[PDB]
């Protein structure tokens, strides 16, 4: 199978993780799966999957090994406070990212051109994803996870 | 029915019974049948001493448990004479039919679902969950997990009963159990969810 080396790590307390370099060696087999990079680490870190987000890699021109880098968070309640809501969708945790754009300038029209009296209302018709949702379901997320 | 007849002539009076006898029951156990079988499998869990014969019929329910399913009657008819006859053995017996004993409450759990030994079988296994080697030990992690797992049903009260089990166990240093412990720990992680504010 794969063969990873951990390269450069750092120790942030801050943000309560570790970054580190890796470089997993494939020779044969074509670029390792984010996913199955993921656990070929925790398991020699020892440290739950979920807890090790991995990031950004690539492939030398042809020749089986990919440089990335990955963190390790303690505390998925940590993880998922400081993890970007990108990187969230990505482990079908958040979820969507619907097409803001368009309609905020929109409203920004009728807004702009209204007393508040109907404003009020328009607002209450704003394509959602407020950050006060994120945070309630970034919140589910914690309850309702417990494990190693 | 003439079977059943010479094995009931076997007992004290005049040992054929727990051990041979019970593993060629066992034999022909490995739904139709079940109706037929259940008063054969009833002698073999009564007759603790023919422990052996016992430990057989006590892992045949198990079996029956992964081939019946719901069907076996864990939630059904068949459960409830079986859990008392369980429940008795414990009561009044070789110690080491009692670790088998309980992992098979967790085996007629996953089957069963629903149904309600729970208050009992928790309780008791809590009080289990204070020593009797590892080899209870592990029993009793397994007979959590099928319940848990079983249930996909209730039993959140105790999760911090169980952890802090686990969390004693930690201290201890010694093996088997750790897997079971650990295969709990997963388990309560996917009912649970928040289940790591105990752990942590």
């Amino acid at each position: 199978t794969i063969v990873i080396r951990t390269k450069k790590i750092l120790v942030n307390p801050l943000l309560s993780r570790r970054q580190l370099s890796l470089d997993v060696l494939h020779p044969d087999s074509p670029t390792a799966s984010k996913e199955k990079i993921r656990e070929e680490l925790a398991k020699q870190l020892k440290v739950d999957a979920r807890n090790v987000v991995v990031y950004g890699f690539s492939t030398q021109y042809g020749g089986g090994k990919s440089t990335g880098f990955a963190l390790v968070y303690d505390n998925q309640q940590y993880l998922l406070k400081y993890e970007p809501n990108y990187r969230l969708r990505k482990v079908k945790i958040l979820g969507e990212k619907p097409n803001t754009r368009r309609s905020f300038k929109e409203l920004k029209r009728k807004i702009k051109r209204t007393s508040g009296k109907a404003i009020t209302k328009l607002l209450s018709e704003k394509k959602g994803d407020t950050w006060a949702s994120v945070q309630s379901k970034k919140s589910d997320h914690l309850k309702n996870f417990v494990a190693k | 029915s003439k079977f059943v007849e010479w094995a009931t002539t076997g007992l004290p009076k005049s040992t054929y019974r727990l051990y041979v006898v019970f593993g060629f029951l066992d034999a022909f156990f490995g739904t139709g049948y079940a109706s037929y079988i259940v008063d054969a499998s009833v002698k073999a869990l009564k007759a603790v001493e023919e422990r052996n014969l016992w430990k057989r019929v006590l892992c045949t329910l198990a079996k029956c448990f992964e081939h019946d399913q719901d069907g076996f009657w864990q939630a059904p008819a068949h459960f409830g004479a079986v859990a008392p006859v369980l429940v008795e053995q414990f009561l009044r017996n070789v110690n080491d039919v009692i670790q088998d004993v309980v992992p098979a409450v967790v085996e007629l759990a996953a089957a069963v679902e629903s149904q309600e030994h729970y208050k009992e079988i928790n309780t008791a296994l809590l009080k289990h969950l204070r020593n009797g080697s590892p080899g209870v030990r592990l029993a009793v992690v397994k007979c959590q997990q099928a319940i848990t797992a079983k249930l996909g049903e209730d039993w959140l009260h105790l999760l911090p009963e169980m952890l802090p089990y686990i969390s004693e166990l930690q201290d201890d240093d010694d093996e088997v159990v750790e897997r079971e412990n650990r295969r709990w720990i997963v388990g309560i992680e996917e009912k649970l969810g928040e289940s790591l504010d105990s752990m942590l």
